[PDB]
DNA sequence: TTGATACGACTGCCGAGATTAGATAAAGTG
DNA sequence: TGACGGCTCTAATCT
DNA sequence: CACTAATAGATTAGAGCCGTCACGTATCAA
């Protein structure tokens, strides 16, 4: 209160408070379980969660309907009418025993739902400035990435891998032919050399590259050499990013719905945002590169509604003078997609009016 | 009150004076006068106390007698522990454990037979049952007193059985290595109500 | 004490900046070496104008900005510049906005910017900022953000006043934010227009802003935390480091308080080692392929020519190859079990430790991956690959920092704008960024390295050698951590830990002149002091002293021995012996005391120490605090028994709280009490006084109060505090009172002025000493934080210093494990060292004044008189009362020489074994470490025992740069033989002081090789000597065992070549080279082992160790080869055994002749042919 | 105060008072102030007395009569304590009393934490500074106890230990005896003879 | 040259203070 | 169902 | 935004617990 009443960044006053209601949250498990029979004290995830579930269902009356009445959250998957709004069915939610807060529109809780959107005309002017928020929080070089991304591809079929992943890589053919494509144009553009600098870059004066041997880089400073028309180099490289992703995300949903069904279990486990940042983290990828990698391709018609806006930076630094990063700003997920996602994981109604 | 005299004696941060504890062992030689072993590990452990500094824990000097060899088990540190526990204000080891003529751990070691007043002229009579073996440093349970009440004949009844009774608990089936503060038969009578219990839910 | 000499010393110091010498110097604190200091480094700035000095202490206090202008303003020359251009101070962010918040309230800004709308309105928000950092810092902490929030509010401000500054001085500044690069030239001209402006305006930029001209700053004052640590430019928003800035070079740092800077400088090293973590499997491999990446010519021109013009490269490259095929890192490491504790693995240079229960451990095929479990089997040996791993990492990082350094001289030489260049932490990150990692992975690989090296190629007449091997190697420990996030693989969270303080002294020393103020600066001790021993070693002529440099009239005024027995103040201590009761506390002569209130206080005490908070299963021991608690009311009775004690000063470790270890209450009820009770007429006027923390009014202004209460209120005060409160200085002295200048003694010589406020102020009277407080950190449990680190860095500053054994750290780290805290170690110079230092520290503040009491009186617990010592520090350079205190604890010593030196020889031996494993580890790999082992081995053999010179003569010590293998013992009698009794045999574990085992040419068997005839002339021939001649130097049994091997190799090699007249060609191929010592004809073996005391425990060990190696010399060869081991010398008879394994009991006996010649010959012989 | 209470039941409560205060009139109490003489008339037999003597003690050693509200002497100390998951306090005292046969009974009384006053049930508070628990009439800073022990693990205080001094006092023998050296020193006006455990010789 | 009987079975230490810079990092409405 | 045996919590009894 | 309300003890009697069934070492008899 006093945090507030100073009308500042509430980002350290609400990590505060989060640790603060932590705290108790964690105070009441350490209480259920030694109550019930289990003790441990994940508290046992896949086991002694069910029998703490169990046990909160049968002995109590009236304790259990605060609990219920205080924390829907505790045991989301039997609760039948999820009444929320809109701010908080897009910014996630934080589940009991966890404290890192998993998303809504990840979670198997949102499977084969019924979601009535009220005033779902408001709902779009929401997506859209989550959308570009998340959009401009996250960059991330595009040439180190690409690079970094063909390794791990290249990982999978020179063996590696735990198997267990590497199975499905290998089986649906199209592996092979994204691998062959990322080595044929890495030897046309040279992204295994780095690049050298001496505005944005919208897509939907100009910018050049040769590969002077001598100083074995290549340049883009303007004097016409060899044109390879850069401008055609960024979207072949963003449209092998897509549909590398794509696939990606394809066997990281093959995976998690391997995970879950050996690990049967309450419904909490593998929300496939875990499943493609293992797949990525696997792949030897950084944190930052695999968010890029998985908000591009969590997308499984106009020219927006298509490829949507992809806007590219230069940038220098005194800390890395002998490369230029490309930054790279990546927008493909309009609302009319985020409504697609919705209606793939479950069904929406029509309330507004 | 001797338990917590003795191990005043030996309490290990108990500071010591040098030139006090020499001066005390020294008027306490010719009180020492034992076999040559005994009279030699006394003169050691005097000679030993001049090395430390003038003021030291007991610690201290029972880490100085165990590297100079003054090892407790030993016959003749034994001895030398015995009389700085019964005359010297102070005493490496304290004769707890061991067995003397008049231990404070009396009636917690042997079986006897006790004669409480209980009153005027009633006499009662009570005995006890201890561990055969040297107490360890810590004994977590007491030993009861049962009560030998005559029903029938005179006072003598006890005084003549007892011994049979004592006979009875000196043995080893019953209680897996200890004494039976009861008699052995008493077993076989639990034993065989058992059986019976068994097959008579009346009873249980 | 006069300021020509500190001139002198400073031109002395920068008389060698070729070389960068480093200058200590010890003076008491009663001398004011700060002023005279300030004043001759003012006055050699002004007149040379081209020195820097950067004056470094550790509190904010202790920076004297006025005293620095002060001497500006006195010894400023005739034409003069503003004290403000040339001298600046250097403060914090927070500092900075609280000056610029207190001048923009009392309108000290000039009229340029506070006229400005947008520069009120930046300096609104800035104000708003601090008014909750303030509270933040009062409240939830995590002040890490609440920190990078106010450095955004005050870059906001900078950003608009150096807008402002431009538009009024005709620059245009270019412009999801304007391009805030002002080029070198727009600096110029903003710097020369306020130079033009007035001069207030002038002065007020420069004193809040000392960077806006740092370059022609010459005296920078900061404190030493902040020096540690980076720094903003006045223009650029990011933020450059003190310790890789150009302007470090050729400077003069000078550290007031030198000794005390190490802690600091420790505390924050963990700190930043503990902030950086990074995955090792992850590292390890972009790393390699990064390596991989120069060497297919992919990178820029400058950085492959240089990188592959050199063989360490391509070293480098096998190595990491034939690394990843070793331990499988290709693949991911998943730790499939939920440990109860994952714990953690540290690595210090002595053992690897792990922090509970099991050692973990195989490559799994089938589901193709590692298990990393705690499973006995193991095929990848884990516990071997985590310190392999960290040193390719360590090897790597330094080969690039080598080339990083090649590469910014190139780039610097190549540009034209000076001003602003490339400063090596620069180019470092550009050449990890080059190849390929990230942020985090560069900022670990350049923490590995940092900057120290052999500065290119610099030939110098000194080496600088070193035994200590925490201060080369350091300790890494590591982590293992799974997440939902990373099913797949296990994150192994590696952290390291090298830039020790000696370490980051040793590179400063590397750009700059240090100078050194302490009154206890050269004081040996590795805990609070640097460690002088290797800072000695690693400098040699560069570590001068101080003392040349000073008249001799203050080394003479420094004794105050002389007047003090001149004027018969004498000096007597009191030493307290209590147990647990009150009545040996209490004067026996008197008996008006009655035993009950006697037990009243005793039944009071009790009460007390039950009140004791509950600890961690620690158990309160009523006993210690009763000690304690009776050692201070036995001062208090002593105090109040003395009309002559009229000031005193109780120094207990701890400030008196609410809980019962040190009660503020009862110690008053107590004091009041015995006041009552045995003060009659002695003490009827005394008063306690606790000064501390927990009272709102400062230290000073407490300590000023009762000392007026002493002079102007006419009553004798009682001052209790603890040793950190009273710091060093604050010296306690109050105006002479009616009754105390009655009687007093003035130790003023003759000749002083009268009027002089010295010579009318007194000192104490009288101090109690309390027990020291933590010396080596006593923390449970051994976590992986702040706490755990510190201990055990200190337990490995112990070890280094040689004085704690290995046995010690085993016990320690067991303890450790099972969190339960050991005993302090009772044979360790340095605990004792700091123990006395901070007892002098104590006790310097009682020599002040000119007038003295004829009577000082000094009380303390026997323990603080045992703990007290005199070895590294001058008596003559301390006070009289300590130097009373030193006479009086002659009964209670303990010697430090024979056991310093049995620890420093089970050291060295234990140090060599562990060398010796490593080089074992890494034999086969690298060509130049077998070379090494090849001719450390052969001078082992040439050299039984060497003099000091001419083993730091030879090529090996020479070239090796470090104490690897040739670390000899110390033979003071210059005896030729010497008797050990191991322990743990496989440890390298010896006790020097038992018997049991002989390390002697004739223990090694040389005399019964003298014996066979032709052994001595091929002998002389390799120059081995066929006797030890005496020497100051002689072998360690883990050399002795090289001896005997290289020895038995050789007698072997020609016995056997002799008698049975075949060439033994020894094994030319490298691998193989170091596996097995000689074959014949491509299929036999020989193998000879010479070892004479021979536990012959587990033989089929060494069936299955020599089977192995068979087995595996077939593998390489695809041959099938014979194994002949052969024991030179027997005491048992012979008796040859076969299986390919051959097998000889015994080739010559103590009287040099063959032991079974035909049985022997036909065996062998039928076997070989 | 002690409770005299016996199948023919005469009183309630001892009240043993320096100065006795203004006896009020409550209705269901009979408050009347006796004499010692007079003390066979509510069967008030020398005992009662001996256990407020008793109940004035402390288990620190070298203390005083110290006036105390609470019927019962309960005696814990600090390792006598234990937490669980839940963070409550659970000590377990040892119990003195002497019966109407002048027979010292030392049994445990466990005690767990409650955080708010219950006026139904009897609620007790450790007094740190005299190691020993209290009776709680009032709401009181603090933390509040009540007796029992429903955790599944027993608390056993142990009989008498020989390890050190240390030990030796924090043991059923040790405390017994610490209470009683504390008793017969403070108040030695009011016993004419000490409290010593009835000496008897063993027979068999 | 071994089969009894009387006694050993060892726990460490014991705070205050002062100086820095350090990307981050959510989802709110009475 | 190792079993003996002290003894501790706790339900029972008793106003 | 909200609570007020206003509450058997003391002493035995028994089921069921833990925990102790002694162990490695100097030492006199036979």
């Amino acid at each position: 209160g006093m945090m507030k009443e100073n009308e500042f960044d509430l980002k350290n006053a609400w990590t505060m408070l989060s640790r603060a209601e932590y705290q108790v949250r964690r105070a009441m498990i350490t209480i259920l379980a030694d109550k019930a029979h289990v003790k441990l004290k994940f508290k046992l995830d896949s086991i002694s969660k069910g029998k703490i579930r169990e046990f909160v269902s049968k002995q109590p009356k009236a304790d259990s309907k605060w609990l219920n009445e205080t924390y829907p959250t505790f045991d989301l998957e039997k609760k039948q009418i999820i009444i929320l709004t809109t701010a908080k069915f897009i910014k996630s939610y934080t589940p009991f025993f966890e404290k890192r807060s998993k998303a809504f529109r990840y979670s198997p809780i949102l499977k084969d739902a019924l979601v009535v959107l009220d005033e779902f005309d408001s709902t779009k002017k929401q997506i859209l400035e989550s959308a570009i928020d998340e959009a401009l929080k996250i960059q991330a070089d595009l040439n180190s990435l690409f690079v970094d991304l063909s390794k791990g591809l290249n990982k999978v079929n020179e063996g590696q891998l735990p198997a267990k992943l590497g199975k499905s890589f290998t089986f649906r053919d199209a592996f092979k032919e994204i691998l062959n494509d990322a080595e044929q144009l890495t030897a046309e553009f040279k992204l295994d050399f780095l690049y050298k600098m001496e505005g944005f870059v919208m897509r939907v004066k100009p910018w050049n590259a040769y590969f002077d041997e001598e100083l074995r880089q290549v340049v883009l400073g303007r004097q016409p050499r060899n044109d390879l028309n850069f401008q055609r180099m960024l979207p072949r490289i963003s449209v092998f990013l897509k549909g590398a992703t794509k696939f990606i995300l394809n066997r990281a949903r093959e995976y998690q719905v391997s995970e879950n069904q050996k690990l049967s279990s309450l419904d909490d486990a593998m929300t496939i945002e875990d499943a493609c940042f293992s797949i990525y983290a696997a792949l030897g990828l950084s944190k930052s590169q695999a968010k890029i990698l998985f908000s591009l391709g969590h997308d499984f018609g106009r020219r927006f509604q298509q490829r949507g806006l992809s806007l590219f930076q230069f940038t220098n630094d005194p800390q890395h003078d002998l490369q230029t990063k490309i930054n790279a700003c990546f927008f493909n997920e309009t609302p009319e997609r985020y409504l697609l996602n919705l209606l793939s994981k479950a069904n929406v109604l029509g309330l507004s009016a | 009150k001797q338990i917590r005299k003795q191990l005043e004696l030996n309490r290990p941060d108990k500071t010591l004076w040098r030139d006090k504890v020499v001066e005390e062992l020294g008027e306490l030689r010719p009180m020492v006068s034992g076999d040559s072993d005994y009279v030699a590990a006394y003169e050691q452990l005097q000679a030993l106390v001049t090395g430390m500094r003038p003021s030291f824990p007991l610690k201290d000097l029972d880490e100085a007698a165990r590297k100079a060899g003054l090892n407790p088990k030993r016959r003749d540190m034994r001895q030398v522990n015995q009389f700085l526990t019964e005359n010297a204000t102070f005493t490496l080891k304290t004769t707890l454990q061991r067995e003397l003529p008049d231990s404070p751990l009396a009636g917690m070691k042997w079986i006897g037979l006790t004669r409480i007043e209980e009153g005027e002229g009633h006499f009662n009579t009570f005995y006890f049952v201890g561990s055969d073996k040297s107490l360890k440093p810590v004994v977590n349970r007491a030993v009861t007193l049962r009560r030998l009440l005559p029903l029938a004949g005179d006072a003598g009844i006890i005084d003549e059985l007892f011994p049979k009774l004592a006979a009875m608990m000196s043995v080893e089936f019953v209680r897996s290595g200890q004494y039976t503060v009861v008699p052995y038969p008493v077993k076989y009578l639990r034993e065989y109500w058992y059986s019976i219990l068994r097959q008579h839910p009346e009873y249980r | 004490m006069q300021v020509s000499d500190f001139s002198g010393m400073i031109k002395k110091l920068q008389s060698q900046s070729p070389e960068h010498a480093l200058m200590l110097l010890n003076a008491p604190t009663g001398t004011g070496k700060s002023y005279t200091i300030i004043r001759a480094l003012c006055r050699y700035a002004i007149k040379h104008e081209n020195f820097r000095a950067f004056f470094v202490t550790d509190q904010k206090k202790n920076l004297k900005e006025q005293d620095f202008e002060v001497a500006w303003r006195e010894e400023s020359g005739a034409v003069h510049k503003a004290f403000s251009e040339r001298v600046a101070v250097v403060r914090s962010l927070e500092d900075t906005v609280n000056k610029l918040i207190n001048d923009w309230d009392r309108q000290q800004i000039p009229d340029l910017y506070r006229s400005s709308p947008i520069f009120k309105k930046s300096l609104e928000n800035l104000g708003n900022a601090f008014k909750s950092f303030g509270m933040m810092k009062e409240n939830e902490f995590d002040l890490k953000n609440a920190w990078t929030m106010l450095s955004r509010a005050e870059y906001q401000v900078r950003r608009a006043m150096i807008t402002i500054l431009a538009d009024k001085a005709h620059v245009k500044l270019k412009n999801g934010a304007s391009a805030f690069k002002l080029d070198s030239i727009s600096k110029g001209k903003i710097r020369e227009f306020v130079s033009k402006q007035p001069k207030a305006d002038s002065k007020w930029l420069n004193e809040t802003y000392p960077t806006f001209d740092l370059e022609k700053k010459q005296i920078i004052i900061l404190t030493t935390a902040k020096f540690i640590k980076s720094y903003t430019p006045f223009f650029e928003k990011r933020s450059k480091a003190f310790r890789y800035s150009p302007i470090l070079k050729d400077a003069l740092v000078v550290l007031d308080e030198f000794d005390s800077t190490k802690k600091q400088i420790l505390e924050s090293a963990i700190d930043e080692a503990l902030k950086i973590q990074a995955d090792l499997n992850s590292l390890f491999v972009d790393l390699s392929k990064g390596l991989n990446k120069v060497n297919e010519g992919q990178l820029p021109a400058k950085l492959g020519k240089s990188f592959t013009f050199r063989d360490a490269f391509k070293e480098i490259l096998n190595d990491a190859e034939q690394l990843t095929a070793e331990f499988k890192l290709d693949f991911l490491y998943k730790m499939e079990e939920q440990g109860r504790d994952s714990g953690f693995v540290m690595r210090v240079p002595q053992t690897n430790w792990v922090s509970v229960g099991k050692p973990w451990n195989y490559f799994d095929e089938e589901l193709r991956q590692v298990v990393l479990g705690r499973q006995p089997r193991n095929d990848l040996n884990f516990q071997r690959m985590l310190p392999r791993i960290s040193v390719f990492l360590k090897g790597a990082t330094k080969f690039i920092l080598n080339r990083a350094r090649e590469y910014q001289v190139s780039e610097n030489q190549k540009l034209s704008s000076l001003d602003d260049a490339m400063t090596i932490e620069d180019a470092c990150f550009s050449i990890y960024a080059a190849l390929g990692l990230s942020k985090s992975q560069a900022k670990i690989l350049f923490s590995l390295g940092h900057d120290f090296s052999s500065p290119t190629k610099v030939k110098t007449t000194y080496h600088a050698h070193s035994g200590r091997r925490f201060q080369q190697r350091g300790l890494s420990l590591f982590q293992f951590t799974n997440d939902p996030q990373h099913d797949l693989q296990t994150k192994i969270n590696a952290c390291f830990f090298n830039e020790t303080p000696e370490r980051y002294l040793l590179n400063l020393l590397s750009k700059a002149n240090v100078l050194g103020l302490s009154a206890t600066a050269t004081l040996p001790t590795v805990l609070d002091n640097y460690d002088l021993g290797y800072l000695r070693e690693m400098l040699g002529p560069r570590l001068l002293d101080g003392v040349h440099y000073l008249s001799d009239t203050t080394i003479k005024e420094f004794d105050f021995e002389s007047r003090y027995a001149k004027q018969k103040i004498e000096v007597k201590v009191e030493t307290g012996i209590v147990d647990r009761f009150f009545s040996e506390i209490l004067p026996k002569n008197n008996q008006k005391i009655d035993n009950k209130k006697i037990w009243e206080l005793d039944a009071e005490l009790a009460k007390l120490v039950n009140c004791i908070p509950a600890s961690e299963q620690s158990r309160i021991d009523k006993k210690y605090f009763a000690r304690r608690y009776l050692n201070l009311f036995n001062s208090f009775v002593i105090f109040l028994t003395d009309p002559s004690m009229t000031s005193f000063l109780g120094l207990q470790s701890l400030l008196p709280g609410a809980d019962g270890r040190m009660d503020e209450n009862y110690i008053k009820e107590t004091f009041t009490t015995l006041k009552d009770l045995v003060g009659g007429q002695d003490g009827v006027n005394t008063e306690l006084r606790i000064v501390s923390s927990r009272n709102q009014e400062g230290i000073q202004e407490q300590l000023s109060e009762a000392l007026n209460l002493v002079s102007q209120g006419g009553k004798r005060v009682y001052i209790l505090s603890a040793y950190q409160t009273i710091g060093i200085g604050q010296n306690l002295q109050h105006e002479m009172n009616e009754f105390e200048r009655e009687q007093a003694a003035n130790i003023a010589p003759k000749g002083v002025s009268k009027s002089d406020r010295r010579q009318h102020t007194i000192d104490l009277a009288g101090m109690y000493l309390g027990e020291v407080t933590h010396i080596l950190s006593s923390n449970l449990p051994f976590r992986m934080d702040a706490a755990g680190l510190r201990s055990i860095i200190e337990q490995e500053y112990l070890f280094d210093a040689n004085e704690i054994n290995i046995k010690y750290l085993n016990k320690y780290l067991k303890g450790l494990q099972h969190q339960r805290l050991e005993r302090h170690p009772e044979y360790a110079r340095s605990l004792y060292v700091s123990y006395s230092r901070t007892i002098i520290q104590a006790l310097g503040r009682m020599n002040r004044s000119f007038n003295k009491m004829p009577l000082i009186r000094l009380v303390m617990p026997v323990n603080v008189l045992q703990m007290v010592t005199d070895s590294g520090i001058d008596v003559e350079k301390t006070s009289q009362e300590y130097r009373c205190l030193l006479t009086a604890a002659k009964d209670w010593e303990r010697d430090f020489e024979k056991p310093s030196a049995e620890i420093a020889k089970q050291n060295a031996t234990f140090n060599t074994f562990r060398d010796y494993r490593f080089v074992l580890a890494y034999l086969q790999t690298s060509k130049s470490w077998a070379q090494i082992y090849h001719d450390t081995r052969w001078f082992y053999v040439r050299h039984p025992t060497v003099s000091d010179k001419d083993l730091k003569s030879s090529q090996v010590f020479q070239q090796r740069d470090d104490e690897f293998g040739l670390q000899y013992l110390l033979n003071e009698h210059l005896d030729v033989s010497y008797e050990v009794k191991p322990i743990n045999h496989d440890n390298g574990q010896f006790d020097f002081s038992g018997t049991g085992m002989e390390v002697s040419a004739e223990a090694a068997g040389l005399v019964a090789m003298c014996r066979y005839p032709g052994l001595k002339e091929a002998f002389e021939s390799l120059d081995i000597p066929t006797k030890w001649e005496p020497n100051e130097r002689i072998l360690n049994p883990a050399q002795f065992y090289n001896y005997r091997g290289l020895l038995g190799e050789v007698s072997g090699q020609f016995i056997f070549q002799n008698e049975w007249s075949l060439k033994l060609a020894d094994f030319g191929k490298p691998e193989n080279y170091e596996l097995f010592d000689f074959h014949w004809e491509g299929k036999v073996v020989i193998d000879f082992k010479n070892w004479r005391d021979a536990p012959d425990v587990d033989t089929k060990a060494e069936r299955q160790k020599v089977e192995a190696k068979l087995a595996k010399l077939q593998a390489n060869t695809q041959r099938e080869w014979r194994v002949i081991i052969i024991n030179i010398l027997a005491s048992n008879q012979t008796r040859p055994v076969m299986t390919k394994i051959l097998e000889i009991s015994g080739l010559i006996d103590h009287q040099g002749k063959f032991l079974l010649t035909p049985e022997q010959k036909l065996n062998v012989w039928r076997f070989l042919n | 105060v002690t409770s005299i209470r016996g199948r023919y039941k005469k009183g309630d409560y001892l009240m043993m008072f320096r100065q006795l205060p203004a006896i009020p009139t409550i209705a269901g109490l009979e408050l009347h102030e006796i004499l010692l003489e007079d003390m066979g008339e509510f069967k008030i037999y020398p005992n009662h007395l001996l256990q407020l003597l008793l109940n004035q003690q402390s288990a620190n050693e070298k203390s005083l009569l110290e006036p105390c509200k609470t019927p019962e002497l309960l005696i814990s100390g600090e390792e006598w304590y234990r937490e669980f998951r839940d963070m409550r306090q659970q000590y377990y005292a040892l119990k003195l009393k002497v019966n109407w046969q002048q027979d010292l009974e030392m049994s445990v009384q466990t005690f767990t934490q409650v955080t708010e006053f219950q006026w139904d049930k009897q609620i007790y508070q450790f007094d740190e500074k005299r190691g020993r628990f209290q009776l709680c009439y009032q709401p009181s800073p603090g933390i509040y106890f009540v007796q029992g022990n429903h955790s599944a693990n027993r608390n056993y205080i142990d009989f008498l230990s020989l390890q050190n001094k240390s030990s030796f006092y924090k043991s059923k023998v040790g405390v017994v005896q610490l209470v009683l050296d504390n008793l017969n020193l403070n108040a030695e006006k009011y016993l004419l003879r000490p409290v010593t455990f009835h000496k008897s010789l063993v027979e068999h």
